[PDB]
């Protein structure tokens, strides 16, 4: 059901990647036949295994297939980070960014060297670092600091801040995400 | 660059 949407998300951007310069695969996800994501993962490792020894284990085709390989593996991360990320990020609609999640991405103004305070997402985080998903156009992912971090509740005019287009775009981009949550305006 | 986002580059 809403795995056989992911899965299908996952071989079409592959597919798209496989434009680095199969069909089973996308029959059984096509037809929804995966029953778990090990399973699909395994299927995947076995046909890297099958095009590297049908090629060489240094033809440009192993390049290629090992590189696809390892980004079905991040998908396949990402999907569980947060499965409603996942399909924001593919799905797409108007202000897709904006929409909360259960539960709800922890604030943060993060600080990288040379850009200042940006706003973003906190997607995961361990003692020393935290992942970030910044606001605003491409919304990049980072690991930031744990110091370089701030809580979205102080003021942003008490922060080292570099107001170019894209940081307001950013604000923006925050402070509708943050209308959204309390209206709890969940996309649908 | 992944749907869910490529890695920022350093300034
Ligand atoms: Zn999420």
């Amino acid at each position: 059901q809403e795995m056989g949407t992911y899965l299908r998300f996952i071989v079409s951007r592959m597919k798209e990647r496989a434009i680095d310069l199969v069909p089973t695969i996308q029959e059984k996800v096509n037809e929804g036949k995966y029953r778990s994501y090990e399973e699909f993962k395994a299927d995947a490792q076995l046909l890297l295994h099958n095009t590297v020894i049908f090629y060489g284990a240094a033809s440009a085709q192993a390049d290629i297939a090992r590189m696809l390989y390892k980004d079905t593996c991040h998908e396949l991360d990402e999907l569980q980070l947060c499965k409603n990320c996942f399909y924001l990020s593919n799905a797409r609609p108007d202000n897709w960014f904006c929409y909360p999640c259960i539960p709800n991405h922890e604030l943060v103004w993060a600080k990288m060297k040379g850009f200042g305070f940006w706003p973003a997402k906190v997607m995961q985080k361990e003692d020393n670092q935290v992942d970030v998903r910044f606001f605003g156009h491409h919304h990049q992912r980072a690991w930031i600091p744990s110091e370089n971090i701030q809580d979205i509740t102080v003021n942003v005019h008490r922060l080292h801040v570099k107001r170019s287009m894209g940081w307001k775009k950013a604000c923006d981009e925050l402070e509708l995400h943050q209308r959204f949550l309390r209206e709890g305006r969940f996309w649908k | 660059a992944p749907a869910t986002g490529g890695v920022k580059k350093p300034h």
